[PDB]
């Protein structure tokens, strides 16, 4: 049936992948304990989460997702939060040893005898499933253990598993903030050896994320409870269609054809219209309109980048919530009339759309809005070339004066690799350039 | 008064009955009397009660007009 | 630590479903497929086959013979038929029953 | 299951819907009119009285 | 940016269309016509309370009206979804049949509900099987046929539990066994015997007296099966959630009969 | 005697089928349960020509639903009216669509059409001698295209001696949602051209202007476009069950619209269409249906043929009329516009009269279009074509699946061979 796996890589990635099923038990409502009140869902483990968890004849629902983590600090302290016992011990697969930021330690040094451990779930995951449609990866480009393990287990999930699609979903690096300078080694380590396997990668700045919060929010200091909430909610409207139905339906099947134009590039941008506060919300109205002026409003978009630099190829408008198509198709249409969104001539047409009636709830002790209409506005542009152009400049400068080189051939490494990766890099601007030519 | 209840009086001050006679002394029975004149009908012991409480909220203890309506509103909602 | 803060949780926070009707109910309009296309006056039955009529049924019994003389925009014999027989049971001979 | 869930509320709210504002607006309306009026004119005539 | 009072001339349309719809549902349903009246109409008559009778001789007699009970058992090896407390009998109606007619199923489903209340929907009358010329208030005896009636809040139409051979149309929903339904009709098929709740003692206690609010077992005359009560099977009907009532026999290690066949007889409380 | 079997195909046919099945239940006056109501003796008298007989007066549909995802047809079973359709009828795939139409055409297509041509053969040996089948999909609709030209193909070769009634509604021209829309168009329209002999084009757009035209509502649901749609093609079927002097067959019709193979393609056209003042500020009357029945704007399928000229003209008349109206009209319109027609064909009039009106209304009819504007349709989607295949944008999926543009090389030659004969017919 229609059924996926949730990956989550790295100290980076687990928290996140907390808030995520935080959230994803309020709506189904389910208990910390594991089961309902004595209101029958419980059976043959399906119902709404079917697709989401496994609450089989002990009644108990089961995420079918991993958290993999290589530092027991963080894992082992949420094995003693809220919701432990409804999480899978051995599926949360804690380490005793870091990566150090490098790449290499957890593709080479450790990921060897981690990853059959972790292929033993994913097969066992495997049997129990019946369609799963593909997987969630959760991860961090600057990831100190984010980038190197997840390199190698998604070598080795599409290797013997290569019929079925991929999801990526990473904190794009910071183009002006650089918490690591060892960061810009893996991220484009990770992004050469990724291009050629990963199906779908979908990225997000942390920096638009705050300024989105003193904006309209209006909250000059958030915090991770906030930032988890705002991308959990954003894939939490992705899998919507999952949970709920809606006019149309529709599928990560249907994104992966209708979203990337042509191989190696994959990446799309996500932007969430209705962020607002709820007092903002309170004494103002929601419609299709102005949302669509707001999605479709440059800094609304979490990644620095301007789309009047760049130009258009596909966008696709989950709307959730109540909506009609009159409004949304005339709205549209004034979109298509507006001269200032440049879509390539090559395509005419470029909207994906997704009815979905279900309204996007609020959280408990939560700081969003009262929403009834909702869209997920996720668009792939020209304007992004500029980010992997700032990435270069920055490698090519330390590449020559080669700094921390002794690190990594210490661990026993060479320069090839590393010379390989910018050439892959100036063929991507390059193709995005030759794309960009019309 | 205040141009607003210049400019919009209540149904009392277009005709001359003001707060002063809404605060004014009069005595228990023959209100009893008034109130059935004006079409609400009451038992004894609702009487003494609402007197009993209406005089231990105007801090005083007397009848005035506000008063026994507050009260019989503040029972309308109890 | 705000770790444990937000993983307080609280009762009476039902996830609930009238959402869900209410939208529903706009995308179908239930029973308005048959008020949105209903005209002129409601009526439970006015068929009637036009053998039936002319032929077994010898056409309309309560109109007047002679209702067909001058009249007024047209001064001439007119108000005779236009409206037309559309009463009495159309559809019960004896096969259905049996 | 979840047809015979859709019936009934789909059908049950759209009858109290219908039928509690019908008589909330027209009950509400009436005794505050009613209210309002005859209590002013009886209290306040005594008042000239 | 519209909609409370604009007024304005396609909301003036738009209200009128809608609102001749509410005048002809109005006058539709003020007939008496409405489906939630008629099921508050049913429910009212289902849910009637009863008067159950008693027991004067600690004996059970022709005509009495009890109410047929699985009691509590503390079982701690029924791993799974198990139901605790008191389980009664009770007629479980179609629910999309009970909205098109007034009246009830011609056959009618049985369920077991954790509700001790007397009411029309759990109480039954119990009658001799007609062939027997056994006179109202004569007590029952061990090892007789009789029949298990229930009037469910209908004015002169009585259902009786059936139970017949299972085939491959007639089974239980869930576990695909012997159903067991109520119909009006009196057949040899309404034929049931209580039993003694020894096996080892059955042939001792043949012919005796059955006491009131005891535990017993009540075999069909035609098939010679238990009436079996699942308390780990959810039935979803009218008024819920209930439990799956059919007739098989289940022994335990020693071939005697599980806590689930064991009911009880449940007179009126003086 | 001469019955029909339905198919329903596409996610949309899927709503189609749900809405054109109840329009159909109702007017035949049979409670959603199945119980039939005894009423009406026609009816009950030509239910045989769609519906058969179960147990207990029940009348079961001959119409089979196929899809993919489980939601769709869970949805449609859980309608209204999914009592009276068959699980037996309810085939489908274990896969999502994708909305790739290969994959459905020969990807997922292949192992299940096997069980789909077992049905279909079953239901053509329970009922005695078929007039030929109905298809309600989409062109543009992805699952439904592949399905459709898998079906149609096969079922030639099997029948080749009946009726290929085909329904498909043509996407927006302003947005298709779909971006590879146009590719998948070209693609069923290239297998459509040989294998049907009727087609109906319906259009989206259009029906949202009549929302705005005449029904005024602002917000319709998409059932209701369900609704239109299945109200005139139920008209066209009014035909055959309903007695009245108007010969029914499509055969008979199809002659009569049909003066040379390569026209399949025709529009559709209905009467009173009536807004909130005009069911009682309406003098029904049988001239004022005609001009309302002969408006551009009451034309809904797919452009104005202000543009073009006027091949073929086919309108059925349902209710009470008479021999003499219609023909004073017909002497009428052609007055009217005379050189609009083609000194080609003169009288291109095909008339027909249902003597049964409709449930709800008195005189109605049917109007079912072949003039010259469907040019500005496959024109349209030729640039369309033309513009991504210029550089190949979304190929490589249809490369993976096994298929090549080299197939497309004469889809669309195909294609323009169909432009030149519409333009060198009327131009
Ligand atoms: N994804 C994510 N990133 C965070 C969070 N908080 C801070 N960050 C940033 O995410 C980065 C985490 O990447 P890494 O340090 O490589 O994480 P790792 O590979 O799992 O291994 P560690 O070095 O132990 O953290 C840091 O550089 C932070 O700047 C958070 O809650 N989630
Ligand atoms: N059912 C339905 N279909 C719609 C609606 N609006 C537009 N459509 C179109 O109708 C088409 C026909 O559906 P199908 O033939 O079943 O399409 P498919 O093969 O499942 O795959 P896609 O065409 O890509 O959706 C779809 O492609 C939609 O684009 C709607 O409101 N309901």
């Amino acid at each position: 049936m229609r059924e996926c796996i949730s990956i989550h890589v790295g100290q980076a990635g687990v928290q996140i992948g907390n808030a995520c099923w935080e959230l994803y038990c309020l709506e189904h409502g389910i208990q910390p304990d594991g089961q309902m009140p004595s209101d029958k869902t419980i059976g043959g483990g399906d119902d709404s989460f079917n697709t989401f968890f496994s609450e089989t004849g002990a009644g108990k629902h089961v995420p079918r997702a991993v958290f993999v983590d290589l530092e027991p600090t963080v894992v082992d302290e949420v094995r003693t939060g809220t919701y432990r016992q409804l999480f899978h011990p051995e599926q949360l697969i804690t380490g005793k040893e870091d990566a150090a930021n490098n790449y290499a330690r957890g593709h080479y040094t450790i990921g060897k005898e981690i990853v059959d451990l972790v292929l033993d779930r994913i097969r066992k995951l495997a049997d129990l499933c019946t369609g799963l449609q593909g997987f969630l990866i959760f991860h961090s480009f600057g990831g100190g253990t984010g980038s190197g393990f997840a390199s190698l287990l998604m070598e080795r999930l599409s290797v013997d598993y290569g019929k079925k699609s991929k999801l990526e979903f990473a904190i794009y690096p910071a183009p002006q903030v650089s918490t690591a300078v060892v960061e810009p080694y893996n991220s484009i380590l990770t992004t050469h050896t990724t291009l050629e396997h990963s199906d779908c990668a979908f990225m997000v700045d942390n920096e638009a994320i705050y300024d989105i919060c003193r904006r309209n929010l209006d909250i000059e200091r958030p915090t991770y409870t906030n930032l988890n909430r705002l991308i959990g909610q954003i894939v939490s409207s992705i899998t919507a269609s999952l949970r709920f139905d809606g006019a149309l339906n529709v599928d990560l099947t249907e994104f992966q054809t209708n979203l990337v134009p042509y191989p190696r590039i994959h990446f799309p941008l996500a932007t969430y219209a209705p962020v607002i506060s709820a007092e903002k919300a309170y004494h103002e109205q929601l419609s299709v309109a102005e949302i669509t002026n707001a999605c479709f409003e440059p800094a609304n978009q979490m990644v620095k980048c301007d789309p009047r630099h760049g130009k258009y190829m596909a966008c696709c408008m989950l709307y959730r919530g109540d909506v009609v198509p009159k409004d949304v198709n005339a709205a549209i249409a004034t979109i298509k009339t507006k001269r200032t969104i440049q879509f390539v001539d090559w395509c005419p047409t470029g909207f994906k759309v997704g009815i979905n009636y279900q309204p996007p709830t609020v959280v408990p002790g939560g700081d969003l809005a009262k929403v009834q209409r909702a869209v997920c506005m996720l668009s792939n542009t020209t304007a992004i070339a500029e980010a992997w152009a700032r990435l270069d400049h920055k490698f090519d400068l330390m590449y020559a004066k080669r700094a921390f080189v002794h690190w990594y051939v210490g661990e026993g490494m060479e320069e090839g690799e590393f010379s390989e990766a910018r050439e892959d890099l100036a063929a991507l601007e390059k193709d995005y350039e030759e794309v960009g030519v019309d | 008064g205040n141009a607003y209840s210049l400019l919009h009086p209540s149904i009392f001050s277009q005709k001359g009955v003001f707060e002063r006679d809404f605060f004014k002394t009069r005595s228990k029975e023959e209100i009893s009397d008034i109130l059935t004149n004006i079409g609400v009908k009451l038992s004894k012991e609702e009487f003494e009660n609402v007197w009993n409480l209406a005089s231990k909220k105007h801090q005083r203890g007397e009848v005035c007009v506000e008063t026994i309506r507050n009260v019989l509103d503040e029972l309308l909602h109890a | 630590c705000i770790y444990r803060k937000e993983y307080v949780p609280m009762p009476d926070h039902r996830p609930d479903f009238v959402s869900r009707w209410y939208s529903k109910s706009k995308m179908e309009g239930l029973p308005y497929k048959h008020l949105i296309t209903h005209h002129q006056e409601p009526s439970h039955r006015y068929l009637i086959s036009t053998y039936d009529d002319h032929y077994n049924r010898h056409n309309y019994n309560p109109g007047l013979p002679a209702l067909r003389t001058w009249n007024g925009q047209k001064l001439l014999w007119l108000p005779e038929k236009s409206d037309f027989p559309l009463v009495a049971p159309p559809t019960n001979y004896g096969l259905l029953e049996q | 299951v979840e047809r015979q869930r859709f019936l009934r509320v789909l059908q049950n709210e759209q009858f109290e819907l219908d039928m509690e504002e019908a008589i909330q607006k027209a009950e509400a309306n009436k005794m505050l009119r009613d209210r309002q009026l005859e209590q002013e004119e009886r209290l306040a005539n005594e008042l000239a009285r | 940016v519209y909609g409370p009072g604009v007024r304005m001339g396609n909301w003036n349309e738009d209200v009128y269309l809608e609102e001749e719809r509410m005048r002809h549902f109005l006058e539709k349903r003020e007939k008496g016509e409405l489906l939630i009246q008629r099921n508050r109409r049913v429910k009212k008559n289902i849910l009637r309370p009863m008067q159950l009778s008693v027991s004067e001789d600690g004996y059970v007699h022709y005509g009495d009206k009890v109410i047929i009970v699985n009691p509590d058992q503390v079982l701690g090896e029924e791993a799974g979804k198990f139901m605790r407390g008191d389980l009664s009998l009770c007629m479980s109606p179609d629910e999309v049949k009970a909205q098109l007619s007034d009246d009830l199923e011609i056959p009618c489903g049985v369920s077991a509900v954790q509700t001790i209340a007397p009411m029309g929907r759990n109480t039954f009358t119990i009658l001799s099987d007609g062939a027997n010329s056994c006179e109202m208030g004569q007590v029952v005896v061990y090892g007789q046929n009789f029949c298990l009636g229930i009037a469910a809040g209908l004015e002169g139409k009585m259902l009786y539990l059936t139970s017949d051979h299972r085939t491959l149309l007639k089974s239980s929903l869930k576990s695909g066994l012997q159903e067991v339904t109520l119909t009006d009709e009196v057949t040899h098929l309404n034929c049931w015997q209580a039993a003694f709740l020894d096996p080892q003692l059955r042939l001792e206690y043949e012919g005796f007296p059955v006491r009131a609010n005891e535990k017993i077992v009540i075999y069909h005359r035609h098939t010679n099966r238990a009436l079996a009560v699942h308390r780990n099977l959810f039935l979803r009907t009218y008024f819920g959630k209930e439990m799956e009532v059919v007739a098989h026999t289940y022994l335990d290690s020693h071939k005697v009969e599980k806590p689930k066949n064991q009911w009880m007889l449940v007179t009126g409380n003086p | 005697m001469r019955e029909i079997v339905h198919l329903q195909a596409g996610q949309c046919g899927n709503q189609i089928g749900a809405k054109f099945w109840e329009v159909i239940s109702d007017e035949h006056g049979i409670d959603p349960t199945g119980t039939y109501h005894g009423d009406s003796d026609l009816q009950l008298e030509r239910i045989n020509v769609y519906y058969n007989e179960a147990t207990g007066g029940k009348y079961v549909p001959r119409a089979v639903l196929v899809d993919l995802e489980p939601g769709t047809m869970d949805s449609v079973r859980s309608g209204p009216f999914g009592q009276i359709f068959r699980p037996d009828n309810f085939v489908f795939g274990q896969s999502g669509a994708g909305n790739n139409w290969a994959k459905g055409h020969y990807t997922e297509g292949a192992e299940l059409v096997d069980s789909v041509l077992d049905v279909v053969r079953k239901e053509a040996e329970s009922c005695d001698c078929l007039q030929g089948f109905q298809l309600t999909h989409s062109l543009g609709g992805g699952t439904g295209s592949g399905m459709g030209t898998l079906l149609i193909s096969k079922i030639r070769e099997e029948y080749p001696d009946r009726i290929m009634n085909t329904f498909s509604v043509v996407p927006s021209p302003k947005v298709s949602d779909t971006v590879v829309e146009p590719y998948n168009a070209t693609l069923s329209v290239h297998q459509l051209v040989e294998n049907t002999d009727e087609t109906y084009c319906i259009d989206n757009e259009a029906l949202y202007d009549i929302c705005f035209r005449t029904l005024k509502l602002t917000t319709p649901t998409y059932g209701d476009l369900n609704h239109l749609v299945s109200a005139t093609m139920s008209g066209v079927t009014t035909c055959l069950r309903f007695p009245g002097q108007l010969n029914a067959d499509l055969r008979k019709l199809a002659v009569n619209m049909v003066p040379f193979p390569r026209l399949h393609f025709f529009m559709p056209g209905f009467a009173p269409l009536t807004s909130r003042g005009s069911q009682q500020y309406r003098a029904l009357t049988v001239p004022e249906l005609t001009q309302q029945m002969f408006d551009a704007k009451n034309m809904m399928a797919a452009c104005d043929p202000r543009h073009g000229r006027y091949l073929t003209v086919a309108a059925v008349f349902r209710g009470r009329m008479s021999m003499k109206e219609v023909d004073e009209q017909m002497l009428n319109v052609q007055n009217k516009n005379s050189s609009y027609f083609v000194e080609w064909i003169p009288n291109n009039v095909k008339t027909a009269v249902c003597d049964i009106p409709p449930r709800g209304l008195k005189m109605s009819a049917t109007f079912i279009g072949n003039s010259t504007a469907i040019q500005e349709l496959f024109k349209r989607i030729s640039e369309q074509f033309t513009a991504m295949f210029r550089r190949k944008a979304f190929l490589h999926w249809y490369t993976g699946e096994g298929m090549d543009e080299m197939e497309f090389t004469e889809a669309e030659s195909n294609m323009n061979d169909l432009v030149s004969e519409y333009q060198q017919y009327q131009d």
